[PDB]
RNA sequence: UGCCUGGCGGCCGUAGCGCGGUGGUCCCACCUGACCCCAUGCCGAACUCAGAAGUGAAACGCCGUAGCGCCGAUGGUAGUGUGGGGUCUCCCCAUGCGAGAGUAGGGAACUGCCAGGCAU
RNA sequence: CCUCCUAAAGAGUAACGGAGGAGCACGAAGGUUGGCUAAUCCUGGUCGGACAUCAGGAGGUUAGUGCAAUGGCAUAAGCCAGCUUGACUGCGAGCGUGACGGCGCGAGCAGGUGCGAAAGCAGGUCAUAGUGAUCCGGUGGUUCUGAAUGGAAGGGCCAUC
RNA sequence: CCGACUUACCAACCCGAUGCAAACUGCGAAUACCGGAGAAUGUUAUCACGGGAGACACACGGCGGGUGCUAACGUCCGUC
RNA sequence: CGCGGGGUGGAGCAGCCUGGUAGCUCGUCGGGCUCAUAACCCGAAGAUCGUCGGUUCAAAUCCGGCCCCCGCAACCA
RNA sequence: AGGGCUACACACGUGCUACAAUGGCGCAUACAAAGAGAAGCGACCUCGCGAGAGCAAGCGGACCUCAUAAAGUGCGUCGUAGUCCGGAUUGGAGUCUGCAACUCGACUCCAUGAAGUCGGAAUCGCUAGUAAUCGUGGAUCAGAAUGCCACGGUGAAUACGU
């Protein structure tokens, strides 16, 4: 992914000398998106979760899969492990081929103010998001017409501050939330 | 990998340096440099002799008197 | 012969925790490649396999550290058998047994087999 | 009848004595092999709700346990998945238990089946509560047998209701 | 109203510290009990088989626990 | 410090056979309607289903404590 | 002098307007009555997207303007989609009278956007140039009606029975 090659050449050569640290080992990098898809209450439905799941089976060639209720506070029929959303973990190349399709072809889905969240990140790695809409990553540049649903995000990071969090994958024209 | 897509980046990546219908370089604000503020302070900051639409010129010598029409 | 490292054990835990210093192209871990054997809820994350480079960050490990877990006297004390005395709610004495907690002091484990690195 | 306490550190043990459970469930909630690991709080984001989820951190098992509760449980006795049906048949030294009928564990053998590379494991389920001895009534198998002889109602034996 | 300009007002979570428990433990006796070895003493104890029981309504007291009232010349049990 | 039944919106009553609020009817409220109101007619609202605690994804509904109402027990001699 | 008569989770009497398609929209296009105007009405012409303003013939109205009155007629377009309908609400800007348009006026332009799918118990006007339905003018009036008074356009259905 021309991301992370951009990264590794560019920019983890200079966050090694902004965060003078000892080892190379020491500069940030992403682990993984996790992601969730929790627009809950499916399991009433199940046609919800059918089509939450059809809306991850476009944004990467790996298969959706269920998340679920823990506390499971609303009820409807069954305990506690009721459906809430289809995940999709991405790793490595599945997240960085992702993350360049945003404000390359899905411009009209990224606004200035649904940026990166610099105040979100935390000095054990861990990250959160919600984008409110499907975006898909076809062959081809192709939008399915359809709507309703929405999608939110959990990333894991080598990052051992928050101000590292702001630095890795900075230089990307990703908008800033503000 | 138990493929269900294929990924592809030639469509999408050539020519996006561009904006139009099927790609654009970057998103609103950012790199765009957009600007989305608000402001009022309405009259005063023009000149404040303006005038209505009008077959006349500025500082004119006369006006059609309605009673001698007669 | 001594020092250091690795796998596998002994003990049955003053064998630990926290903190600080600080080390590795011996080993080790991070780590590179995935395509093949093998594999995933999807996921080369995990498991598996072919393994380059760089490093000592994490993980790993040694040393310093008595803040914490913790070892812990002597003596008295509680409890208790028997005998005598004896209060209604249980108790005193002679005599045998006698803690737990605390004080002082201590504690930063000890050790075996086999292979690797290093030294005259 | 089971568990904790009554109960007094070998052991047994009462009173309408204090608390709680049992009348069944499971063909997966069984065998076996490999691997995995929590309640709760904090952190982070929004269609995402409420106080609801994915991820990370702290917690360091409190959770989980087929069914209340104690004991026990990480080498898991908790949890997930592949193959599998030992939810074994004929037998059993020894130990534990009760007055006895009867009852719990079990060294170990032969047959037959299954897992695991193989060592190795498999007598159902973490163990204990889920009412039924004996005469008797029914039903399947049966050269074990059936009174003058041969068949036989029938009797016995085994299995089970 | 998210928020905040405010103390006048409550409590233990959490935390420092004191107090406490049949159905709490982190610690933990004495006295027993039972296997093994052993002296002296005990007229056979311990135990198998066989003939025969009587007994199944036990009680004030000491020491321990329940219950009642930390009542009973009470009541259930452990124990002499 | 016994036992059995009861505790529902303003008011009466159904329910539960272990659950997934709000039923039926009178009343109330606005409207049609009348000179006006009773009343017919149309439509809508209500509520800590005694209460606190327990079980559960979910409790008016199952279960324990407690408060309240009614009945039963409440001596033979 | 300023404020209030105009406030606001309500209800009603009476009126307006829409939900469209024998309707809307863009273009072409036909046939009226009536009424006001001496610090007033007003074309041609000029300026502006436009309210309106400038310039200015005419006139006191059988002499002029509102004015191509609109519905209707010709042509393209929409297919029931909350629309090519409705356009409340709401942001911004411009025009107007007047001492002055903040609470609280009228007109114009751009943008935005909601209820509404022809509506309960029920109810009212009308017998023909009537009702239904389309437009126009005036009083009152600095300015300022969807009310009131008057006007002309298109123009029904049904009337057994009592």
């Amino acid at each position: 992914a021309k991301l992370h090659d951009y990264y590794k050449d560019e920019v983890v050569k200079k966050l090694m000398t902004e965060f003078n640290y000892n080892s190379v080992m020491q500069v940030p990098r992403v682990e993984k998106i996790t992601l969730n898809m929790g627009v809950g209450e499916a399991i009433a439905d199940k046609k919800l979760l059918d089509n939450a799941a059809a809306d991850l089976a476009a944004i990467s060639g790996q298969k959706p899969l269920i998340t679920k209720a823990r506390k499971s506070v609303a009820g409807f029929k069954i305990r506690q492990g009721y459906p809430i959303g289809c995940k999709v973990t991405l790793r490595g190349e599945r997240m960085w081929e992702f993350f360049e399709r945003l404000i390359t072809i899905a411009v009209p889905r990224i606004r200035d103010f649904r940026g990166l969240s610099a105040k979100s990140f935390d000095g054990r790695g861990n990250y959160s998001m919600g984008v409110r809409e499907q975006i898909i990553f076809p062959e081809i540049d192709y939008d399915k017409v359809d709507r309703v649903r929405g999608l939110d995000i959990t990333i894991t990071t080598t990052a051992k501050s928050d101000e590292e969090g702001r630095a890795l994958l900075a230089a990307f024209d990703f908008p800033f939330r503000k | 990998m138990k493929k269900d897509i294929h990924p592809k980046y030639e469509e999408i990546t050539a020519s996006c340096s561009c904006g139009n219908v099927m790609k654009i370089r970057s998103t609103v604000g950012h790199d765009l440099n957009l600007d989305v503020c608000s402001k009022c302070h309405p009259f005063f900051t023009g000149k404040q002799r303006d005038v209505a639409t009008g077959g006349r010129v500025d500082r004119f010598n006369k006006r059609f008197n309605i009673p001698g029409s007669k």
